[PDB]
């Protein structure tokens, strides 16, 4: 018993998406269907309920659909805040009956501005140094579109030794985030002149450094 | 109408996890509700798990055959609170789990799900719970905190006690090939505030019982 | 009609988690001295002080003709309204593809029949292969509980006798 | 909208009801969602109201329409009334009555 949706699904700012949903007759087929939208790990909002009453404070371009055994979700005027994944439910009366989400269907809206990635990177405290131990941060947000990669330095060499780098993820503004670290240890770190945090971004290079 | 959810955030293989989900706020309201658990692994599909009826009494759990035997749902209507419980606990159950309302308000159609906890993450493992150690990463300005070596999921930060808000980015954990967890908090801040204004971060972990503070 | 198979067609504990379905019995109704209703339509009232609105519908897969019975339901007094369905100004309606028509509670004051001041019109439709039949409402809907799917035969008919078989 | 039936014959008329599937289609149409039509003759005097509802998919429609007709008779006034939902008559017939005439059903070739 599951409800089939697309992976994903994309449009432009202006126009509309529909994602479909496809059940069988014990649940679309004989009940109401309600729509979720939801930011990728938060808690999910609900947007169509009673096959598109929309719940107060829902815009009215989102609107929904049943026919026969399967449903659609119509978002039209596309928009920036809409880019979420967004599921379909519905009852179902096999069995003693029970609730049914889709897979979920992945939308994102193109055509957004390219960004530059900020770049931050902090050098170890005395305490850290104190505990016998360093770690260097590198924290990089507000990128766009979502790959780049790291590049930790000693003054001249490349350094692998020691590197920690996250996948890049979403935030709320649809910009991206991620944090690579390079742990040493306390001779490393006083030893050299500088290290450096290096990002590429679209064939682009930014990079900070400091000294002890 | 407030909903929290709330249980432990680290359970052994084969235990039985116990979620409560509370209450709170008033209703003078003609309406009935009944509520869900619905739980989602990391990157997956919400999958929904079981409800109980607030004026009836009357259940459903998940046809899912694999754990249809496994759940429990019960309501204590004088404390407000529902619970789940889920015996013979497997990693592949590590997930977020929410507790959810379906409002029914007379003549519309059902408040279907209505109203969502904010969800509790529940880790399976073996592993043994460690808290972070807290580091100042010291300086518009920007200064912040570095958490590190914690485990499991997830952490809290705090400005001055939340009230600094403004300019705040705290970044999403990295897993170390040892196990663990670490992240960093930052704020972007007026440039000549500076040994102006006091900033304290506060750390909560609260898989170990560890509330630190720390100046930068 | 020679033969007909009869199934379940909304069943009772997994069809209406919404709508309270275990109050709709009459002493008009009795069994065994207490009170019941009939076997093959089931009574939906307000489960706790909320009857929303409900909608369902069944399609006919079954590659026969399907007879579909139902009820709307016309109490006495508007407290008898708030009490079994909560909503004072509600409806039902029913859609075929072919038969097609809104219903609309009236509350009056009728002699008592069976004890009862309340009346029930029952009504039927045959859904036909493929057909979808729809039902929705804010309160007075006798659900269908067991439906009959029909096998044609002819020249059979009802006759009226007191002779033994 | 009246129209009086100065042929010296009956006239035959059709028109239509319209019944939408959702309150927001009745909003986008006739802009009030408690509408309704009312239709009458000398004869003929039915007062109809939309009944918004959700039906199968006909013809890849979940609305609905129902035809109406009626024999205005020489003389008579038929008046239209709507607040929404009404398919107006734009052509009507004027009848002349044979007999012995009929309908029927065949594949044979003129
Ligand atoms: C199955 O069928 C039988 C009919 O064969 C039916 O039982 C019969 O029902 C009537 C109504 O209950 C019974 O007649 C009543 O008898 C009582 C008690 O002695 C009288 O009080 C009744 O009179 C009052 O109510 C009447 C209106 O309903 C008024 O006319 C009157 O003035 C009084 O206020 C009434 O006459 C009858 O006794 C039985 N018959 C037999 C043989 O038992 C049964 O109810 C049916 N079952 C189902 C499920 O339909
Ligand atoms: C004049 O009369 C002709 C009938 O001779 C009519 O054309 C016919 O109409 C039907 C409906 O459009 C057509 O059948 C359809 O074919 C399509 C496309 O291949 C199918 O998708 C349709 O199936 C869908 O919809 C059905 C319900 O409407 C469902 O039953 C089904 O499950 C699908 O969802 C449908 O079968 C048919 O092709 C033509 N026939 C011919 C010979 O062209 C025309 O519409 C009439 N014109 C007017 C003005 O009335």
């Amino acid at each position: 018993p599951v409800l089939t949706q697309p992976p994903s699904a994309s449009g432009t700012p202006g126009q509309r998406v529909t994602i479909s949903c496809s059940g069988s007759s014990s649940n679309i087929g004989s009940n109401t269907v309600s729509w979720y939208q939801q930011v990728p790990g938060t808690a999910p909002k609900l947007l169509i309920y009673g096959n598109n009453e929309r719940p107060s404070g829902v815009p009215d371009r989102f609107s929904g659909s049943k026919s026969a055994t399967s449903a659609s979700l119509a978002i039209s005027g596309l928009q920036s805040e809409d880019e979420a994944d967004y599921y379909c439910a519905a009852w179902d009366d096999s069995l003693n009956g029970f609730w049914v989400f889709g897979g979920g269907t992945k939308l994102t809206v193109l055509g957004q501005p390219k960004a530059a990635p900020s770049v931050t990177l902090f050098p170890p405290s005395s305490e850290e140094l104190q505990a016998n131990k360093a770690t260097l941060v590198c924290l990089i947000s507000d990128f766009y579109p979502g790959a780049v990669t790291v590049a930790w330095k000693a003054d001249s060499s490349p350094v692998k030794a020691g590197v920690e780098t996250t996948t890049p993820s979403k935030q709320s503004n649809n910009k991206y985030a991620a944090s690579s670290y390079l742990s040493l240890t306390p001779e490393q770190w006083k030893s050299h002149k500088s290290y450096s945090c290096q990002v590429t971004h679209e064939g682009s290079t930014v990079e900070k450094t400091v000294a002890p | 109408v407030q909903l929290v959810e709330s249980g432990p955030a680290l359970v052994k293989p084969t235990q039985t996890l116990t979620l409560t989900c509370s209450f709170s706020g008033f209703s003078l309201s003609t309406s009935g509700m009944s509520v869900s658990w619905i739980r989602q692994p990391p990157g997956k599909a919400l999958e929904w798990l079981a409800l109980i009826d607030w004026d009836d009494d009357t259940y459903y759990i998940t046809y899912s055959s694999s754990l249809k035997t496994r759940l429990t749902i019960s309501k204590d209507t004088s404390k407000s609170q529902v619970v789940l419980t889920m015996t013979n606990m497997d990693p592949v159950d590590t997930a977020t789990y929410y507790c959810a309302r379906t409002l029914r308000v007379s003549g519309d159609y059902v408040r279907d799900f209505d109203l969502w906890g904010r969800g509790t993450l529940v880790t399976v493992s073996s592993a043994s719970t460690k808290g972070p150690s807290v580091f100042p990463l010291a300086p518009t300005a920007a200064l912040g905190c570095l958490v590190k070596d914690y485990f499991p999921e997830p952490v809290t930060v705090s400005w001055n006690s939340g009230a600094l808000t403004s300019g705040v980015h705290t970044f999403p954990a990295v897993l170390q090939s040892s196990g663990l967890y670490s992240l960093s908090s930052v704020v972007t801040v007026p440039s000549s505030s500076l040994g102006t204004q006091t900033y304290i971060c506060n750390v909560n972990h609260k898989p170990s019982n560890t509330k630190v503070d720390k100046r930068v | 009609v020679s033969s007909f198979e009869k199934f379940e067609i909304f069943p009772k504990t997994s069809s209406w988690p919404n709508h309270e379905t275990t109050k709709g019995v009459t002493a008009a109704c009795s069994y065994a001295g207490a009170s019941s209703f009939y076997r093959n339509l089931l009574w939906l009232t307000k489960k706790g002080s909320s009857y929303p609105k409900l909608s369902k519908s069944y399609v006919n897969n079954k590659g026969k003709e399907v007879l579909v019975l139902w009820g709307v339901h016309h109490p006495p007094t508007g407290t008898d309204q708030q009490s079994l369905y909560q909503n004072a100004d509600a409806y039902v309606s029913v859609g075929s593809s072919k038969y097609n028509r809104r219903f609309t509670p009236e509350i009056a004051a009728r002699p008592k029949v069976r004890d009862q001041a309340g009346r029930m019109n029952y009504y039927w439709t045959l859904l036909e292969p493929g057909d979808t039949i729809t039902f929705e409402a804010t309160g007075n809907l006798i659900a269908p509980w067991y439906a009959f799917a029909l096998n044609r035969g002819s020249g059979s008919g009802i006759i009226t006798s007191d002779a033994p078989v």
